[PDB]
DNA sequence: CCCCCCCCCCTTT
DNA sequence: AAGGGGGGGGGG
DNA sequence: CCCCCCGGCCCCCCCGGC
DNA sequence: TTTCGGGGGGGCCGGGGGG
């Protein structure tokens, strides 16, 4: 088996799975020496998930040759709910691959569940995501983020956000009203989590659907803050940090 | 059941039970038998008319196959069970695919009166037919053949049940006889087995009225009188004189006679059509046309009498028809 | 007697595409297609017991050789054949990936396909198109016309024709050599006069006789195959005489258990299909069959109702 | 990594530039016209229309028959002007729910794929936008409920490019696309316009193909393209030359079976030459029974309809048109007779054929020729709605009035209605405007309203016509009977009618 | 720009 | 070989 | 104590010949 | 158009289980 990485449990790998699997159908998978490189794009050719998963969060990660792997993930999640999470997650694929194993091995009870799931054939290429000179650098509390998207998806489908000088406005202007949320650059020394930072270039102003809004803030589970960098016409990329790997959701804004 | 078998109609106290009391099918029995002897046995299709044997023959033979315990070896769906797509997609290709439960051995599927069947559950029943051969076998009972599917008969061995002959009858007929302490003179059981048509539920249910109107059944014996008072149905002399008044009379002794004879029993005109056609059908006519006549108005009069109607006017009809039919033989 | 035995039809169906009998040209076509691989969509289409669904299985096998297990799926009228089964499990099979020799593509078999409904056929068409690089599709039906035309347009029409009397003959006569059954030639030409083409019955009354009777003559073929009941309703509506008429139709229709609807039923497809007659003459003989059939239907099931049907009909003719 | 040899040959031969599509030129490059300006009509609010008309519609409906290019063209016009493509099908749930959360948010937004492909590419300005083909429209079957009300909402509303696809225009669940589009017709090509396609995959594929049958496959396939080519993938497996002397089988072997539509049926039942000697032996009577059933609930009303009007050439010796026709509508009656057994509660749909024979097959035998003018549609449906809606209107008269009458619905109709019109009509053509009062007093003896007023005025034919009299009233009166009725209480007959 | 075949497609709840 | 309307090859 | 999964009615629509 | 019956497919509702 030239791919063979092992999860000491199989809470993180379902975490990662739940993180983006209401946003997107199907996933390719890159298994390299380095690690796992998966990218994503929804029906609606709007949102772009991008995952990094690194080979320190692997107790043991082989990889002779790199290997593609395409998931549908109503299947991957199905088969993940049926191992515990304190059990040992082996993901293993062999030479020419039509199906990857998970083993959900338990050592208490000498356990062993064996899983095949057939891989699908996905001709989409990997779209070069190149660093970009991103106008607006902010990063806030995950729960902070949540809470605000949550309430204003309430009053109106559409979420503009503008970044100017010390000033982070959420305008919900919609159907209900036009409400907004105001934050200021906020630092604090006995928790520095909850420390609001702006790094701006040039001032910005985009506006996004509440959707898919909603569908990347459901990951703030696997992270204490975000990181939201912006352009003036540019989809937003919204990151969110691992113990070893990163979690990259880039949305494409409305139009003016 | 309650208490015991006597208390059941005789139609279903002489119900077969092994194959050696099935009568007047001896082709298909002797068939059945070989190939359920050498283990050859495949799917069935008996088409047959009411009363014939074809129920009894298939449950003897499952009798047969797997001893009294066939009833929970053996999977019987008829008309009065649903049998819809979905009952073919699930309980029938279920019980098809499975091994048997209280003992080994191979799994029947007695589809019994599949003429009632719709069109869709037939095409699906194909493939379980076909797929699952090596462990189960179908048997259907049909009585018409138009509402089957080619597809269905294709896959099917075809077995007709003829009208029973009289022979056959005659035997069952004793058999009951040396069972209840009855006697049967040959005019009467000549009568039976015309009026019988071939069916062996008219004859039992028949002979049971027949003894339950003698006076004292262990010394009185049935004759044909007994049988046409309590069957109703004319005598052959009373169809004779009426046949022959008029054919041989003048239009108002022709009437007098029909409503005499009528009075006398209560006869109802249906009956005496349908003897006044049985004896012509033997009369050699001179011309096609006294016959297309006959036959056309007859059954004009028959169909509007199953509608009901006035009986005179239907009476008066039957009368001029024939009159008018004859006329055309100078 | 616990012990079932394989019938002929399913011991000796056709493994491979070059025992199977009629439309040479068919069958050859599938052969080189099996040989040189890339197997189009294709829609296979006759009437019964004529060997689609032995030559759609016999292409499948050849071509995936040991792969058949993975490559192949078959769906038939006894699997829920539903909208949402074709968006979702005919899907993920045509997106699923799986390695095959070059010239090789996973199979979908649709067996008995004019069973399915209009907008599982819609829902099928841009599966078959997108995912044609991998994936085939194989549709087996009775009636072409039940399958929509997008799908016709995206597929190879092969209809295949009734089995002649002399490819009838060839496969019994192997299947007795293999079988080492005693016959005699007017057996198999009644067995095979009886079959009317129809492959499957006649293996079928091929087995029932010598498994009741030994030697397969006409007579003892004739004790359980009856003569199709079409021919003799054909015999009785071109009978010269009303007598003759009547005689057939009570001594080899009415006595031997026929019902009166099945023989209302048969006349109105014969006369249907009664080439030397007039067609305007055919056309009142229909119109007094559908009267005695509408009778009949009311409960009138009587044989004097037929015999007025004769009678009428012989009049007409006159 | 797909070898060439091992693709159908539709895909092999697949048009890779709008120029290599074969016929509907017009069609092709009015949709590139209509998606080149798109933007400007966007800028102008598509307000100003053009002198091609298509600056008015946000969207575009393409229509034809099957296998001649309209998926193709449409992918090709997306590709073709640098913008993204958002493909739906039928193989897609595309309900009203999934639709309002999905293609919807895609209306107004970017595409990422998009940005990220065409970030270093210059002058793209369309590769950031969505171009939304929603494929297999008419294929949308019981599993997308609301689907097709949504999308008309959606090419009524949208700021991307919309195009739909879909095989039949003409059925009336595509009603709801009638003014909302820009229809795009496509037409079965021609085989002039197909030849040269056909002559290179010979070439290629080296199999010889004779140009003169070029046009009988076409005929074969009714002009289906893929169809086409199908059959000559089938047929050059084994055959190496499609020659004049294989061609009749071949086409015999491949030719297709549309089911002809209502008028079709009507124009070749009624055709003489079917129904001579010759002709029945080339068309018998088992073809004449399946195209009627090809479409079994319009045949009947199609030929009841239209056999009235054609010029009969099968009249026996001495037998007038009149006598004919007089035979037909027997006929045609003892099949309406069979019609209402079929459909009672036996449902006797083993009759279907025996109707066939009575309602369309005789009549038509019996004054077959050729028609004497344009086939026309049944009027028996709209006649039948319209005697629906009368009579439910007088029984809502009578309902009103039945505390007053003593009578049934027809004696209403027959004996009363015209004694309410002379007291309820003429005295406003004799006093004018003095009758007001008398007129609503007798509504209030019968529980009358102005509704049932009307619905009465309505109902007489021949000499008694109201429509002109009713036109000719003075607008002062009726004002004046209007508020004289609306400022009074009258009584209720029945209460939560 | 105009005109003429030549055929196709639509009438239709 | 139904009547009426629309479109693309050829002549003008 | 509250939220989510997925079995069962409930409703609506469309054929029904060879 | 439509007097039953069957079949398919979608929308709710609610029991039960899980956290
Ligand atoms: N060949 C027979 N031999 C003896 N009794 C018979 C025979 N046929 C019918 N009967 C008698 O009539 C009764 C009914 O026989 P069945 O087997 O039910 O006929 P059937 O042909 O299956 O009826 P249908 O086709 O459903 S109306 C039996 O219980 C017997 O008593
Ligand atoms: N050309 C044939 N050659 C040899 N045997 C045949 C042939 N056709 C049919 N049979 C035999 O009949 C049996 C059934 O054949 P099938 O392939 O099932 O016919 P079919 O046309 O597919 O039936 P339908 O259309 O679903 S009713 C086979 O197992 C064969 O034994
Ligand atoms: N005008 C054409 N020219 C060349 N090839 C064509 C043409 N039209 C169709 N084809 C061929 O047929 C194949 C499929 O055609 P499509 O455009 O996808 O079908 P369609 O016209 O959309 O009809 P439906 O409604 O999907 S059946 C193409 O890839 C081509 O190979
Ligand atoms: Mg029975
Ligand atoms: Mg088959
Ligand atoms: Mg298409």
């Amino acid at each position: 088996s030239m791919l063979e990485a092992k999860f000491e449990e199989a809470s993180l790998f379902k975490r990662i799975i739940d993180g983006f699997k209401d946003c997107v159908q199907l996933v390719n998978f890159q298994c390299k020496e380095d690690g796992i490189i998966a990218q994503a794009v929804d029906d609606s050719r709007v949102l772009l998930v991008s995952l990094e998963i690194g080979v320190e969060a692997f107790q043991e990660y082989r990889c002779d040759h790199p290997v593609t792997l395409g998931m549908d993930l109503t299947s991957l999640s199905k088969i993940l709910r049926c191992g515990n999470n304190t059990d040992t997650l082996t993901l293993i694929a062999d030479n020419t691959p039509d199906s990857i194993i998970l083993l959900f091995e338990d050592t208490k009870k000498d356990r062993i569940a064996e899983y095949s799931l057939k891989l699908m054939d996905i001709d989409a290429d990997f779209l070069k995501i190149e660093e970009l000179q991103y106008d607006s650098t902010l990063s806030l509390p995950s729960s902070e983020f949540s809470k605000i998207v949550r309430d204003l998806s309430q009053l109106s489908d559409s979420i503009n956000i503008m970044i100017t000088k010390e000033t982070i406005k959420f305008v919900a202007d919609g159907d209900i009203g036009s409400g907004s949320v105001i934050i200021k650059p906020f630092v604090d020394m006995e928790h520095p989590e909850t420390s609001i930072k702006l790094e701006m270039d040039q001032p910005v102003d985009l506006t996004f659907g509440a959707k898919y809004l909603l569908d990347i803030i459901k990951g703030s589970s696997l992270s204490d803050r975000v990181g939201i960098r912006l352009s003036s016409e540019a989809p937003a990329l919204f990151q969110f940090d691992l113990k070893s790997g990163f979690l990259q959701f880039f949305l494409a804004p409305k139009f003016n | 059941e309650k208490r015991s078998k006597e208390n059941l109609p005789w139609v279903e106290k002489y119900r077969p039970e092994t194959l050696d009391e099935v009568y007047g099918q001896n082709e298909v029995i002797t068939t059945v038998r070989k190939f359920v002897d050498e283990g050859k046995l495949p799917h069935l299709l008996f088409y047959g008319p009411p009363g014939t044997g074809k129920t009894s023959t298939i449950v003897a033979l499952a009798r047969e196959i797997y001893g009294k315990n066939y009833s929970n070896m053996v999977l019987e769906l008829n008309a009065s069970d649903d049998r819809g797509i979905d009952v073919v997609r699930n309980q029938i290709k279920d019980f098809a695919s499975t091994r048997q439960i209280f003992s080994k051995g191979f799994k029947l599927i007695i589809l019994d009166e599949a003429d009632a069947m719709t069109n869709a559950a037939q095409n699906a029943l194909r493939r379980v037919i076909e797929r699952y051969t090596k462990n189960t076998r179908f048997c259907v009972l049909a009585n018409y053949a138009h509402k089957l599917t080619p597809a269905l008969l294709s896959r099917c061995t075809r077995f007709r049940f003829q009208p029973l002959p009289q022979e056959a009858i005659e035997r069952r007929i004793a058999n009951v006889l040396v069972h209840e302490k009855l006697k049967l003179s040959p005019n009467a059981e000549k009568a039976l087995i015309e009026l019988s048509n071939g069916d062996m539920r008219r004859v039992l249910n028949v002979l049971q009225s027949c003894k339950a109107t003698l006076d004292n059944p262990d010394e009185d014996e049935i004759s044909d009188d007994v049988i046409y008072e309590c069957c109703g149905a004319p005598r052959p002399s009373d169809l004779k004189a009426v046949l022959k008044s008029i054919l041989e009379d003048d239009w108002g002794t022709a009437h007098y006679t029909l409503n005499k004879v009528r009075s006398a029993k209560g006869l109802a005109l249906i009956d005496l059509i349908e003897g006044i056609v049985k004896i012509l059908e033997d009369y050699e006519l001179q011309n096609e046309e006294t016959r297309v006549h006959l036959l056309t108005k007859l059954a004009d009069i028959e169909y509007s009498i199953s509608k009901g109607g006035n009986d005179q006017i239907q009476g008066s009809a039957v009368i001029g028809a024939i009159k008018a039919s004859f006329e055309n033989e100078t | 007697t616990l012990s079932l035995q394989l019938p002929w039809v399913e011991k000796y169906r056709p493994q491979v595409l070059s025992d199977i009998v009629g439309n040479k040209e068919t069958i050859d076509r599938l052969q080189q297609i099996a040989k040189d691989g890339n197997m189009p969509h294709m829609i296979i289409s006759g009437m019964p017991g004529i060997g689609k669904t032995t030559s759609v299985h016999c292409l499948a096998h050849e071509l995936l050789g040991r792969s058949y297990a993975d490559g192949v799926l078959e769906l038939n009228a006894s699997d829920d054949r539903g909208i949402d089964v074709v968006r979702n499990q005919i899907k993920h099979f045509a997106q699923k990936k799986l390695h095959l020799p070059p010239g090789k593509h996973k199979i979908v078999i649709l067996d008995e396909a004019d069973s399915m409904t209009a907008g599982a056929q819609q829902a099928l068409r841009r599966t078959m198109e997108l995912y044609s690089n991998s994936t085939r599709f194989a549709f087996a039906c009775n009636q072409s016309n039940k399958i929509i035309e997008p799908l016709q347009s995206r597929c190879a029409i092969l209809r295949y024709s009734k089995l002649s009397d002399e490819d009838v003959l060839k496969r019994l006569l192997q299947i007795i050599k293999l079988e080492d059954v005693k016959y005699t030639n007017d057996g198999l030409e009644a067995i095979i006069f009886t079959a009317e083409g129809d492959m499957r019955q006649a293996i079928n009354n091929l087995q029932s006789t010598v498994a009741g009777h030994g030697l397969v003559n006409a007579d003892n073929v004739f004790k359980i195959v009856d003569s199709p009941h079409p021919l003799i309703v054909k015999k009785m509506l071109l009978a010269s005489n009303l007598e003759d008429s009547i005689q057939i139709l009570r001594t080899d229709l009415w006595k031997k258990g026929y019902s009166s609807i099945d023989i209302v039923t048969t006349s109105f497809r014969v006369t249907k299909n009664l080439a030397q007659v007039k067609e305007s003459v055919r056309l009142e003989m229909i119109k007094e069959i559908g009267l005695t059939h509408m009778r009949i239907l009311e409960g009138v099931g009587t044989y004097l109702q037929l015999a007025s049907m004769l009678a009428k009909i012989h009049k007409l003719n006159n | 990594v797909v070898r060439e040899e091992d693709k159908l040959w539709t895909v092999k031969y697949a048009p890779t530039n709008l120029q290599q599509v074969c016929g509907n030129k017009g069609s092709v490059m009015k949709l590139k016209n209509w998606l080149a300006n798109w933007e400007n009509s966007k800028k102008n609010s598509f307000k100003h229309a053009g002198k091609d008309g298509s600056g008015v519609f946000r969207a575009a409906m393409l229509y034809g028959p099957p296998g001649i290019g309209k998926t193709t063209a449409a992918h090709l016009v997306a590709q073709e002007l640098g913008y993204d493509i958002l493909e739906q099908n039928a193989s897609d749930v595309r309900s009203k729910t999934l639709l309002n959360a999905g293609v919807k948010n895609a209306l107004d937004n970017m595409s990422v794929v998009g940005y990220f492909k065409h970030n270093e590419e210059a002058q793209n300005l369309n590769g950031k936008h969505f171009v939304i083909i929603m494929d297999e429209v008419d294929g949308m079957s019981g599993g997308d409920r609301g689907g097709v009300g949504q999308l008309a909402q959606f090419c009524r509303k949208t700021s991307t490019p919309l195009i739909l696809i879909c095989n039949e225009r003409n059925l009336p669940k595509m009603r709801p696309f009638d003014r909302v589009c820009l229809d795009i017709q496509f037409r079965r090509p021609d085989a002039n316009s197909i030849k040269s396609r056909l002559m290179t995959i010979a070439i290629r594929e080296k199999f010889k193909l004779d140009p003169n049958v070029i046009d009988r496959l076409i005929q074969t396939t009714r002009g289906d393209i893929r169809q086409v080519i199908n059959l000559l993938s089938t047929i050059s497996t084994t055959t190496k030359t499609i020659n004049h002397e294989n061609i009749n089988e071949i086409s015999k072997a491949w030719e297709k079976n549309i089911a002809l539509k209502p008028f079709d049926i009507a124009h070749k039942m009624l055709d003489g030459q079917i129904y001579s000697d010759i002709g029945s032996r080339n068309f018998t009577l088992n073809d004449k029974i399946a195209l009627y059933f090809d479409d079994f609930d319009f045949t009947p009303l199609m030929i009841q309809e239209n056999y009235l009007s054609t010029r009969p050439s099968v009249l026996k010796p001495g037998q007038s048109h009149l006598e004919a026709v007089a035979e037909a509508a027997n006929c045609i009656s003892l099949g309406d007779i069979v019609e209402k057994k079929i459909r009672s509660s036996e449902q006797l749909w083993s009759l279907l054929p025996l109707h066939a024979v009575l309602s369309s097959v005789y009549p038509a035998s019996k004054v077959a020729g050729h028609m004497a003018g344009r086939i026309n549609f049944t009027a028996w449906l709209g006649q039948n709605s319209k005697s629906a809606k009368y009579y439910r209107l007088l029984q809502e008269i009578h309902y009103h009035t039945r505390l007053g009458t003593s009578t049934d619905k027809i004696g209403l109709r027959l004996d009363y209605l015209p004694t309410f019109r002379k007291r309820l009509l003429d005295p406003f053509l004799k006093q004018g405007a003095d009758a007001i009062s008398s007129v609503i007093e007798v509504m209030d003896d019968y529980y009358l309203t102005k509704e049932d007023w009307d619905s009465i005025m309505e109902f007489f034919v021949g000499p008694d016509v109201t429509t002109a009299i009713i036109k000719k009233i003075p607008a002062t009166v009726k004002s004046g009977f209007t508020r004289k009725y609306n400022s009074m209480t009258h009584p209720v007959a029945i209460y939560r009618t």
